[PDB]
């Protein structure tokens, strides 16, 4: 069970990860109408542009970030940004909606202008997240786990970043046995995706560059997150 | 990474 401590730290991260662009609002942009390539490489800057910035934000609130090396603080986020970006998408795919809804999404994203090769990685990735059957909570917990991985290129002092993943990881073990006592691999399953999350940063700018687009104009952002322009 | 770095260090 929680310790009060467990409690009060969900709760905190809980309100953190909320202050995200709601799932609705993106589903209902990509179902409404067919875009062209063109349309959905703008989509997906913008998208993107929102997103890391809501994640600095997300990512100060953690405890003891502020306190880390400053220099470790953007090694950190950008190691996990375009992970914590295809972990966001894999939710938002798993949300339940209407009966053909996320045939078509599943259709719309298959035809937005990205090559065929990344479209079955990227699908099978998160049909293999929504088997999990995750709640709200583990997703939270599972993108600080991502944040504050302290086997992230560059980082000076593994330890303080270690010290301050080591609470997190607890927690969500705590919630893995909660949610699912009959699945005692499900902790196990968790962490294992995240493995499979890291191939999909290693691949990110050729998916963005093979986009069907005469231009792949990107944000002043995007260029420094992302290994772009 | 200078916006990067201006995110952080920003009130
Ligand atoms: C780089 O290659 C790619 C190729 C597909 C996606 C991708 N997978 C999605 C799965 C969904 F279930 C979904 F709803 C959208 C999704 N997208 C785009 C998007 O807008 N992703 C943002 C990311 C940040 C969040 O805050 C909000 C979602 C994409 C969908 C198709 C039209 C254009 C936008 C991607 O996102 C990781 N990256």
């Amino acid at each position: 069970e929680l310790t009060p401590d467990q409690q009060t730290l969900l709760h905190f991260i809980m309100d953190s990860y909320n202050k995200q662009r709601m799932p609705q609002e993106i589903t209902n942009k990509i179902l409404k109408e067919a875009f062209s390539a063109e349309e959905n490489f703008l989509i997906l800057t913008e998208m993107a542009t929102n997103h890391v910035q809501v994640l600095v934000e997300f990512t100060k609130k953690l405890p003891g970030f502020q306190t880390l090396d400053h220099e470790d603080q953007i090694a950190l986020l950008k190691g996990s940004a375009v992970e914590a970006m295809f972990l966001r998408s894999a939710e938002i795919f798993n949300k339940k909606l209407p009966s053909g809804h996320s045939d078509l999404l599943e259709a719309r994203i298959r035809n937005s202008g990205i090559s065929d090769e990344y479209i079955t990685p990227m699908f099978s990735f998160y049909k293999s997240i929504g088997e999990l059957k995750m709640t709200q909570e583990e997703y939270a917990l599972l993108t600080a786990i991502v944040i504050l991985s302290p086997d992230r290129q560059y980082i000076k002092d593994r330890e303080a970043v270690e010290k301050l993943q080591e609470p997190l990881l607890d927690v969500l073990q705590k919630l893995c046995k909660i949610h699912q006592p009959e699945n005692p691999q499900h902790f196990a399953c968790l962490l294992g995706r995240l493995t499979e999350l890291r191939t999909f940063n290693h691949h990110h700018a050729e998916m963005l560059m093979s986009w069907r687009v005469n231009d792949h104009k990107f944000t002043p952002l995007l260029c420094e997150i992302w290994d772009v322009q | 990474h200078q916006l990067l770095r201006y995110l952080l260090d920003k009130d």
